[PDB]
Formats: C-alpha cells, sequence, structure tokens
C-alpha cells in the first residue's frame, strides 16, 4: 500500500505558474507510473499528466499540452507537475495517483491503483 | 477492453521455476491481436517474447528454451520461467494488443516484480 501526498497548491494568478509535488512512500517508487488528474466544480475528475516509471516518457490531456510538464525524481519519491500559463478553468484540486501500469493506459483513473488526497488549486483573475 | 490482471509481485526460488500470472476474462468484440512480454533493462526497457499471427518469438540466447507463455487458456498469458537465475531479479512487463469490432487496437500494459530466493 503505496501512500501519496500531494504538496504546492495554493492561489495563483491567471498567467502566472505554479509548482505541484507528490511524495510517494516506500522503497518501490520505481514500481509504478505515476499520473496527475484533477477535479474541478460540479464536474467528473479528469486526465491531467502522466509520467512512465523510468521518468522518460510523459503523457498529457490535450486541456494542458504545452503549458502543464510531469517531471519524476525516483530518488526522492516524487513526481512533480509544472504549471505554467494559468487559466481559470484549470482551477480544481489536483489528485497524485500511482499505477502498475508501463507504456499504455496512462490517462484512464482505473489504471492507478493508489490516490493521494488532493490539493487544491485556484486561479483567479 | 478486458482489465489485465496480474499480482503486484511473484517470488521464485533460484534454479526452479516460477509462473508470473497475467490473466483476463475474454470479453465480447475483442480479439487479441498481439502479446508482449517485456523486461527492464537499466532505464528502460526490452522485448522477451512476442506472440503474433506467426506464433512465438524468443530470440535472445539468454531466454530461447527457457521460457513458455501459457496458450491453452483464451485471456491466460502468463509466463513461465524455467531456471531462474539471480539476474532474472528484475520488473517485467505483460503487454496485450486487441482489436474491436471497428478496427481501434487497445492495448495494455501491466508490471510485475520479481524476486528471486536462494532456497525454498
Amino acid at each position: 500500500q503505496v501512500q501519496l501526498v500531494e504538496s504546492g497548491g495554493g492561489l495563483v494568478q491567471a498567467g502566472g505558474s505554479l509548482r505541484l509535488s507528490c511524495a510517494a512512500s516506500g522503497r518501490t517508487f520505481s514500481s509504478y507510473g505515476m499520473g496527475w488528474f484533477r477535479q474541478a466544480p460540479g464536474k467528473e475528475r479528469e486526465f491531467v499528466a502522466a509520467i512512465r516509471w523510468n521518468g522518460g516518457s510523459t503523457y498529457y490531456a490535450d486541456s494542458v499540452k504545452g503549458r502543464f510538464t510531469i517531471s519524476r525524481d525516483n530518488a526522492k519519491n516524487t513526481v512533480y507537475l509544472q504549471m505554467n500559463s494559468l487559466k481559470p478553468e484549470d482551477t480544481a484540486v489536483y489528485y497524485c495517483a500511482a499505477g502498475r501500469w508501463d507504456k499504455y493506459g496512462s490517462s484512464f483513473q482505473d489504471e492507478y491503483d493508489y490516490w493521494g488526497q488532493g490539493t487544491q488549486v485556484t486561479v483567479s483573475s | 477492453h478486458p482489465t489485465l490482471k496480474t499480482p503486484e509481485s511473484v517470488t521464485g526460488t533460484w534454479k526452479g521455476d516460477v509462473k508470473i500470472q497475467c490473466i483476463y476474462d475474454p470479453l465480447r468484440g475483442y480479439r487479441q491481436v498481439l502479446v508482449k512480454w517485456l523486461v527492464r533493462h537499466g532505464s528502460d526497457s526490452v522485448t522477451i517474447f512476442l506472440r503474433d499471427s506467426t506464433g512465438d518469438h524468443i530470440q535472445q540466447a539468454k531466454y530461447r528454451g527457457r521460457l513458455k507463455v501459457s496458450h491453452k487458456v483464451p485471456g491466460d498469458v502468463s509466463l513461465q520461467i524455467n531456471t531462474l537465475q539471480m539476474d532474472d531479479r528484475n520488473h517485467y512487463t505483460c503487454e496485450v494488443t486487441w482489436q474491436t469490432p471497428d478496427g481501434n487496437q487497445v492495448i495494455r500494459d501491466k508490471i510485475i516484480e520479481l524476486r528471486v530466493r536462494k532456497y525454498n
């Protein structure tokens, strides 16, 4: 049972940038593909970005392509989401997740085993 | 599409045999069209087994003659390793491609850690 904890959420102005992180417990971080999802008010949870176990392949939702970049540091059991050119519509609770997919399926929530509690991101204008 | 069901990890005995399970429930519409098993190779993976329309392909000398992927039960693509080596300790990936009625192809994979103990 891997535990995930998001950090770095908060308030940021539209057009600004914000960096989230997620720490995973345990000694098997490289056994997991890692992902970020988000859920805005009234909406269903949706995919944001994912990164392969090796840190060498990444995957993005069309909504955030170009603006958001996911990375990981396996030595630190951490995944990062660098969010640039923020828009009010990026406001949501952002969730970190871990699963045992390798190259495929990373945009689907069912491919993940473990979920963080989520961190609020609010983009104001 | 069918869920690929695998244990999180498997432990085998050095110089013994072990199966790494990879099983899905067959689902109407979804025709299996490719199966691969891969192993980690530093910071990426390499194919160690492929099943396609011309059968099974195991072309590395280190594996040819000691890997068997289940073939008689639809949905069961488990890998069995004969004579485990200490260097077989690794992460193994089971990867299946299906085709749907409209011709779309769906690919899923799962990573299983294999541990190798020196004695029972």
